[PDB]
RNA sequence: ACCUCUGCUUCUGC
RNA sequence: AGUAGUAACAAGAG
């Protein structure tokens, strides 16, 4: 190897060592290919060198370059640059491209030449080069070491001075090989892969194997050469009879009911007042800035006139409850003075702890604070279990009525063309009449509205205590646009980073409720009484006393994301109750929706009186199921996730049992500790597992 | 009346409303601070089902390590790892006796797929531990980095370009008692200051180093439905994603000729292979033969399947190939048995009285005492304290990252194929599907103490191999109604549409990708999860409006103020024909039921000004960025359950698509200078597809370097260009100058 | 016209740092470099986008804005800034921006949109000559069913095609690869004849070529017609129980 | 305390 | 305080 490294030029030794090194063999061990190929690119750049095309378009064999070359070199490149070149050129005239990559282009004959430096006999590699490369103009130009040649068709086109010299170089690198005793191999020499653990990974695998083994090959010779001899049924045999699956059988009249927890009474945890809440409104708003929030809620703020002096009439237990009526004070006086479109309050002291400023601990090194005697870990215990409350029923009673507004308003849509589309188009009509004047979808507007704007505050004034009103847009049922307040939020800092960072915000809530009827529902409320306003009824005229519900709650980026996003109940319902209609359309052969929407008889069990079961129409239905998606949104929790997923076992086994299909289970316990494991203080979870009490107990006086 | 809506199960079946019962309109549950205490506790869990094995120390690591495999047979019902390899070989030996040939073309197109993989293949892929940085990285950076150390080491057989040459490297870089990787750390001096961050060249012992190449980086699963409580993940770092990649290749090939797999299919053609079995199972050999299903679960999937079974597994289904082939598909196990975890980011301490917060790292859980600790974070740390090494804790049993999901269900498929009625010869036999951790069986028989039988036989075979049905979880009925990855078939396949509910909405790429992607959502669960045409209509109504809302684009005459009201506004007043304009330029919705499957630009196109039309469809745009082919017109949707998918959409591409700016955060910590080795690797990659354009396209090839490939092509192009009329010769000569000062230059430093 | 990369070339290699990467990467490993990022892909893209939308600059566009549009519109919005975007060159810029080149931009020439874009324009000349029949309500029988999605594609497979828009779109690179049928060449000579002088990306060209020319199958329920053209309207034709009567234009 | 930077980036796998 | 729930946020970094 060190002959091909002396004699030959080390250009010539980087191109074979880069050829070598893109066949995957190496100089250093197969050396014959490496002293064949630097041959090879010796003569080809001999063949190359040294001849120019100049302004006319002659050969004038110079020894220095302004004339542009004769020849062009693809043997010795990369194969795609090399294709590349060879592309390219034939792309420039018109020729047919070769099957194979050549060794040199002149652009003088316009002719691709190969050229094959071999160790034996010219005219037998030669034909072979022939044989092997027919069907394409390529000059063949085969050079050996006896000092001679062969060429395609007796057309020579290099000249005497070039293929002088090399033959002459040929012939000293012959005698060179010759005389150093390397020249007999050249005439003898003229899927394999391989992967092996190295040492490390060797003793590594040696330590991976079952513990009857210690050598990694002789546990692949016991696997390569494993016969089964009945060795599942002898081990079958050996294994104790207490690993089984024993099927109890299910049957729902000798289930119990869930074990609903103990404790206090829950308490109400949404972000806003639900069936509690009062709105001031403007009828067919009209006033200069309209649209624009801050003027809306001054517009509904002036149609109020019996503003007293707030007192509190109820106490946030663990809150500075003075605070709030400070907070509600200087809220109130910044609404009076305020000149502009936004509102940011002053980081007045009560603000600062409504809003909860300061409450992070200081970030510290823990080498800088190893010494503290109380230095503990964050408290990670448990939720504090409560017991269901009277409450949450009711909310979700008031919230599947009927209102005297339409809530939700549609975008448009592209017209109906075809047939389908003009029956959607009636069937999207009868559920958005059925919808639309629910209590739930004014839910689903406070909700989106609060959620978008709070976003929006909180990317937009991280350092700012933004005042946000409280609205919503309706229609009355005559058509007039009506703009509703329901009170205010102010946000507090929003520096949020990870997706469960928490923003505070203080809400300021109108209401006509008397939190003292129902304490425990307000257990993180400070009620202020803040006015008087007369209710016009049919017996007579009565001051009322408005209230307004002030606490400081928290929300995150995620939770707020899916706020805003909850349109989605809409097509939750919808989509159930038209899987509904759709199955009868199947049967009846026609369209089911009119006989649906249109015929009121009440058929579907939707709750229970003293009297039994009660029954609704479909629209009842449509309303129902809206609730139920608009709380899931409103109160979703891990408790909820892990409870609905855990009680539709349950359910799916009742259906079993009603179906004749003989359910069994294997651990009916294990499963009524994981839904019961769910059920902690969440009001709305804690009512989702009454009510599977109360079906289940309904289940079993159909049966019995 | 007390509004009930369970009460609405007293009519309607159970599987006809059973979107009632997933409340997915609401947020996920996510985590809050570390996985710290997790992955303690699975690590923990995992040898408490294997604690009847063999402890040994690893040579090599230095890391107490569980062997459970041919331990003692399981005497309750507990969740166990003493898996049995005699009864793992013969389900496989029987597996290979129903399926013959399956196995040696499984493993001849394996082997013709190793020969033509290359390197960049370990690109496509979510966050990788970086055993460089002991951190997550995204694929292709961790490739990277493992490929500038190996190379500055000596290690340089992934020059050649193919990933088995990278696995050789792999394997030969544990070799090193000297691995030099390179850190970060701070400079500030100064009367100004400025401070940078300067380079550190580290070396880590053989240990040391052999220890981060088995780790797995574990963090909490986030926003995961149906739980109360959180689990733990784990990504393995770069040095086993080569042999994963392979081992996942050979299973696959097997489960996709496997009519009892669930994967790796879609889910019609899920809910096609569960059909094709219920009308297999239920044609019925005589008249009162029974038949019933377990709508199956398994409890602690991947703690109890253990890598030496799976290495069983691997030598068995091979047997008869290559030895290079079967080592190099044995590397995978046994690197999984060597294991170790990364323990998280630690735990935040608080004092109270002097109100501050401070964090401790999980390599300070092995030197710091116990009286910080509440009990059960005090209870985990003495528990783990023996599996402690280097700040990792060892983990031999178990499959914690969980990446042997085909070759699992090739195990869970042994145990199906077991149950024929030509291999029991039993007054029972058994059939179903197997996706992963979820399982369908349906057992036949001719009395009810036969179904029992099969039960029993079944349940005690998945025991002897490692595989714990849960028994909370499981039901049996009557064939007819099961369950199998939220699909609940009753009589027939039933909608599920509340889990495709997320699905809806924005999908935040950009404007062009998310309105395409918004009614291909519609148009999809409209042809798949019975998506009804009135709840269609609904669904395209309020993606408009969440499309109008996220975007700030409502229609050019509504009175809303935004910060692109004036503009659109202007847009709006200056066109003539308004139905042309797009819904991104506060135009109207063009969509209905009938045209879902076109894009926007598309329905859009005659109704649009033509000086409109030249400026949204101009190409000479800066807002658009086309990067390569095989990523054009594509998202990446996380649904509710199941791993992050490739989406494609159909959308011309405009001013609208555009792409959203990166997180800055990098700019605050010591890795801001991969922002600057980002921007130099961005601007050589665009010259050099200056120089080959099909680059975009095709990925080229070539060991040469990128400026040696340049100058040829430098050197054709103006040669061509020379002799066709395009190129002068004195630019020709300036050419040829200008690459022999490159050459020059390359040839200088 | 290759002359000014050649300038970049020398002026890149000129630097310590370009010329070290670009003498020790090789053609096969800049696959790998081409994807290096500090960024990571977007685990809720959903809610980043909403808390985006909100910014500002939320909008990355190359540097070449900030000579193509101005500073701010008429309403005093400003539409770019100078911060770089992470990890690159490209600047921080408002949706104001895309407004402004929407309603004032430069003019472009769009007679190769419906060329490149045929396969989506076809579905629009489809549905616009369609006939629509009368909907029947019963109880549809659908079949899990693998059909092909891709209604005008020509027979070829992925190596075929490959080599087809290598030599429409890219035609000096195809290396060993000569055009074996004489379909392709059919394809080759009409698409080199309709896609000629086009100022659209050739990235969209070599993806809209292989969307066009790929057979590409999926697994869909079908009631009735298992046609591509008929697959094409799946969503409008069949539910769950009724059945719409349709024939597509052509 | 002023000022600068950041808002998925020590933490989202198959 | 409040969000929240098995560990965090209640700004972080310089
Ligand atoms: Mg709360
Ligand atoms: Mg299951």
């Amino acid at each position: 190897e060190n002959f091909v490294r002396t004699n030959f030029n080390p250009m010539i030794l980087e191109r074979a060592e880069k050829t070598m090194k893109e066949y995957g063999e190496n100089p250093q061990n197969e050396g014959n290919k490496f002293a064949a190929i630097s041959t090879h690119m010796e003569v080809c750049f001999m063949y190359s060198d040294f001849h120019f095309i100049d302004l006319e378009g002659n050969t004038i064999v110079k020894e220095n370059d302004m004339l542009k070359h004769r020849f062009e070199i693809i043997e010795g490149q990369e194969r795609n640059i090399a294709w590349t070149i060879v592309n390219s050129i034939c792309n420039m005239t018109e020729n047919s491209k070769p099957r194979f990559l050549p060794d040199l282009y002149d652009y003088k004959t316009n002719k691709f030449i190969e050229i094959g430096v071999t160790r034996r006999k010219v005219e037998d590699y030669y034909y072979e080069k022939a044989s092997k490369l027919k069907g394409e103009n390529v000059y063949i130009h085969i050079f050996s070491f006896d000092g001679e040649e062969m060429a395609t068709d007796d057309e020579y086109i290099l000249d005497e001075e070039s293929r002088a010299r090399i033959k002459t170089r040929l012939f000293v690198l012959r005698q060179e090989l010759a005389t150093a005793g390397l020249w007999d191999s050249f005439r003898q020499s003229e899927l394999e892969e391989e992967f092996s653990y190295p040492p490390t990974f060797q003793r590594l695998a040696n330590q991976s194997l079952p513990p009857s083994f210690k050598d990694y090959h002789q546990f692949k010779a016991y696997v390569s050469s494993f016969k089964a001899n009945g060795n599942i049924e002898a081990k079958l045999g050996a294994m104790s009879e207490k690993v089984n699956a024993q099927i109890e059988s299910f049957d729902p009249r000798t289930i119990r009911e869930l074990e609903l927890p103990e404790g206090k009474f829950c308490t109400q945890r949404s972000k806003f007042l639900l069936m509690d809440a009062m709105k001031l409104s403007v009828l067919n708003p009209a006033h200069e800035g309209e649209g624009i929030p801050m003027k809306d809620a001054k517009a509904c703020l002036d149609t109020f006139w019996g503003w007293k002096k707030a007192t509190i009439i109820k106490k946030h237990e663990k809150g500075v409850n003075t605070n709030y009526l400070m907070i509600w004070e200087q809220l109130l006086e910044s609404i009076k003075e305020m000149e502009g479109k936004f509102l940011n309050l002053k980081k007045t002291n009560h603000l600062k702890w409504g809003l909860g400023e300061g409450q992070a601990p200081e970030k510290m090194d823990f080498e800088d604070c190893k010494e503290v005697p109380d230095l503990f870990q964050y408290k990670s215990e448990p939720p504090e279990k409560r017991k269901l409350a009277s409450w949450i029923q009711s909310e979700f009673n008031k919230a599947s009525e009927l209102t005297n507004s339409n809530w939700i308003e549609f975008d448009e849509l592209g017209n109906d063309v075809a047939p389908i589309e003009h029956i959607a188009s009636r069937r999207r009509n009868f559920f958005t009449a059925e919808v639309s004047q629910c209590r739930a979808s004014e839910y689903i507007m406070k909700a989106v509205y609060i959620n978008t704007a709070l976003l929006n505050s909180s990317c937009t004034a991280m350092e700012e205590y933004q005042v946000i009103p409280i609205i919503t847009k309706c229609r009355d049922t005559s058509g007039q646009r009506r703009t509703n307040l329901y009170g205010f939020i102010i946000k507090g800092r929003s520096h949020l980073r990870n997706d469960t960072d928490v923003v505070n915000f203080i809400s300021l809530e109108f209401s006509l409720t008397d939190p003292r009827n129902e304490i425990h529902k307000w257990e993180k409320y400070c009620v202020l009484e803040i006015g008087d306003m007369e209710i016009r009824t049919s017996i007579s005229t009565i001051m009322k006393p408005v209230y307004l519900y002030v606490r400081t709650n928290g929300t995150s980026k995620i939770k707020m994301k899916w706020g805003m996003e909850m349109r989605r109940c809409l097509l939750q319902s919808l989509q159930q109750v038209e899987s509904m209609i759709e199955a009868e359309s199947a049967v009846k052969e026609k369209d089911m929706t009119e006989p649906f929407f249109r015929n009121r008889e009440n058929d579907w069990p939707i709750g229970e009186s003293p009297q039994g079961i009660e029954k609704g129409t479909i629209g009842k239905v449509c309303r129902v199921l809206l609730a139920k998606s608009v709380f899931n949104s409103i109160y979703a929790s891990a408790q909820l996730e892990g409870f609905s997923a855990e009680s539709r076992k349950l359910l799916l086994l009742i259906q079993a049992f009603r179906d004749n299909l003989d359910p069994g289970t294997f651990d009916l316990k294990g499963l009524y500790e994981a839904i019961e494991e769910c059920i902690i203080n969440d009001p709305w979870v804690l009512l989702n597992a009454s009510w599977f009490n109360s079906f289940l107990k309904a289940v079993q006086l159909s049966m019995g | 009346m007390d509004v009930n809506p369970m009460l609405i199960f007293l009519k309607v079946p159970v599987q006809n409303a059973i979107s009632t019962t997933f409340p997915y309109t609401g947020d996920p549950p996510y985590s809050h601070g570390t996985g710290t205490g997790y992955t303690m506790d699975t690590v923990i869990r995992t040898h408490d089902y294997s604690s009847r094995g063999i402890w040994k120390t690893n040579s090599e690591t230095g890391a107490q390590q569980l062997n459970p495999i041919d331990g003692p047979l399981p005497e309750d019902n507990e969740p166990s790892g003493y898996a049995q390899t005699d009864c793992v070989l013969e389900l496989i030996e029987g597996l290979d006796r129903s399926h013959p040939g399956l196995f040696e073309t499984a493993c001849q197109e394996t082997i013709d797929a190793i020969q033509q993989t290359r390197v960049d293949k370990l690109t496509q892929g979510r966050q990788t531990y970086d055993w460089t940085l002991n951190r997550n990285q995204p694929a292709a950076t961790a490739l990277a980095n493992t490929i500038e150390v190996f190379r500055k080491n000596g290690y340089k057989l992934n020059e050649s370009g193919r990933l088995i040459d990278f696995l050789k490297d792999v394997l030969l870089s544990f070799e090193n008692d000297s691995m030099e990787v390179t850190t970060h750390f701070q400079k500030k001096k100064r009367m100004i200051t400025q401070r940078t961050i300067g380079k550190k060249r580290v070396k880590l012992t053989k240990k040391n180093y052999l220890i981060r190449a088995l780790t797995l980086n574990t963090m909490t699963k986030d926003a995961e439905r149906g739980k109360l409580k959180r689990r733990a993940i784990a990504t393995p770092g770069m040095q086993i994603r080569g042999f994963v990649y392979f081992v996942e290749l050979l299973a696959r090939n097997i489960c996709e000729r496997l009519e009892q797999s669930g994967l790796p299919v879609g889910g019609n053609e899920k809910k096609a292979k569960l059909a094709n079995v219920i009308k297999k199972m239920m044609a019925k050999s005589t008249d009162e033969e029974l038949s019933y299903t377990i709508t199956g679960d398994n409890t602690k999937w991947n703690e109890n399947q253990n890598p030496r079974i799976f290495l069983a597994m691997v030598l068995r289904i091979t047997a008869g190939q290559p030895e290079w082939f079967r080592d190099l598909l044995a590397v995978a196990p046994i690197m999984f048995s060597n294991k170790v975890a990364r323990l998280g980011r630690g735990y935040m301490f608080e004092s109270k009285s002097m109100h501050l917060r401070t964090q401790i790292s999980a390599e300070n859980l092995s030197d710091i005492n116990l009286r910080y600790f509440n009990e059960d974070t005090k209870k985990k740390i003495e528990k783990i304290r023996h599996l402690m090494v280097e700040g990792t804790a060892s983990l031999s049993p178990g499959m914690m990252m969980g990446m042997f999901n085909m070759l699992s269900t090739v195990l869970g498929v042994s145990v199906l194929n077991l149950g024929q009625r030509e291999i029991l010869k039993r007054t029972y036999w058994w059939d179903g599907l197997q996706s992963s951790d979820d399982f369908a069986l349906i057992i036949n028989g001719h009395f009810k103490e036969d179904i029992q039988q099969g039960v029993n036989h079944f349940y005690r075979t998945c025991k002897l191999v490692g595989i714990n049905m849960s028994q909370k979880k499981s039901y049996i009925n009557k064939t007819g109604t099961f369950e199998f990855t939220s699909f609940f078939y009753r009589y027939g396949f039933v909608a599920n549409f509340s889990m495709e509910l997320p699905s809806f909405g924005v999908a935040g790429n950009n404007e062009s990708a998310d309105m395409s992607i918004g009614t291909t959502v519609i148009k999809t669960n409209m042809i798949n999860n019975d998506l009804g045409p009135a709840t269609a209509q609904m669904a395209i109504q309020l993606f408009i409006k969440d499309y109008r809302y996220t975007y700030r684009c409502h229609r050019g005459d509504t009175n809303l103020e935004t910060r692109r009201t004036k503009s659109i506004k202007r847009l709006w007043t200056e066109t003539i024909s308004k139905a042309g304009l797009l819904v991104a330029d506060g135009g109207p919705n063009p969509y209905n039921l009938r045209n879902l499957h076109i894009p926007e630009v598309c329905l859009k196109w005659s109704l649009m000004d033509p000086d409109y039309r030249g400026r949204l469809c101009n190409p000479n745009n800066p807002f658009v960025h086309h990067m390569e082919v095989e990523s054009t017109n594509l998202a990446v949707v996380m649904p509710a359950h199941g791993p992050a998918k490739s989406l494609e959409y159909d959308a011309v591409a405009t001013t609208h698509s555009w792409t959203p700016k990166r997180n800055r955060s990098i700019l605050n910590t010591n890795q801001r200078g991969i922002l600057e080795d980002e921007r130099i690797y961005q601007k050589c990659c665009q010259v050099f597809e200056k120089f080959f354009p099909s680059s975009t396209y095709r990925r080229p090839i070539g060991m040469a370097s990128m400026l040696d490939a340049m100058l040829s092509r430098a050197r054709i192009d103006a040669r061509i260009d020379l002799e066709s009329g395009r190129i002068s010769s004195q630019d020709f000569s300036e050419i040829t100058n200008t690459c022999k000062a490159i050459e020059a230059l390359k040839r200088q430093g | 016209s290759g002359m000014e990369r050649i300038k970049e070339l020398m002026e890149m290699v000129k630097n310590s740092r370009m010329r070290e990467i670009l003498t020790t990467t090789s053609v096969d490993h800049m696959a790998v470099i081409k994807k290096y990022t500090s960024g990571r892909q977007e685990k809720n893209p959903a809610l980043r986008m909403k808390w985006m939308m909100a910014m500002k600059y939320p909008i990355s566009a190359s540097s070449r804005i900030r000579e193509m549009i101005p500073e701010k519109d008429e309403d005093g919005n400003t539409l770019w800034t100078n911060t770089k975007d992470a990890g690159s060159n490209r600047v921080l810029v408002s949706p104001n921006a895309v407004t402004w080149w929407n309603r004032a931009g430069p003019v472009s020439d769009v007679v190769h949109y419906p060329r490149v874009y045929k396969m989506y324009f076809d579905r629009l000349e489809r549905l616009t000559h369609g006939t629509f029949g009368p909907v029947k309500f019963y109880n549809q029988v659908k079949v899990r069913k693998r059909v092909d999605i891709n209604p005008g594609h020509k027979d070829l497979t992925s190596r075929e095609a490959q080599e087809v828009i290598m030599e429409v779109v890219f035609p000096n690179e195809v290396g060993a690869r000569t055009l074996s049928s004489d379909a392709q060449l059919t394809i080759t000579k009409e698409k080199k004849e309709e896609l000629k002088n086009c100022k659209i990306s050739p990235i969209m060209v070599a993806y809209m070529l292989e969307r066009e020319l790929v057979r590409r199958t999926r697994f869909l329920p079908i009631a009735g017609a298992t046609s591509s053209t008929y697959v094409e309207v799946l969503h409008l034709t069949q539910g769950t129980c009724w059945e719409q009567q349709y024939t597509p234009g052509g």
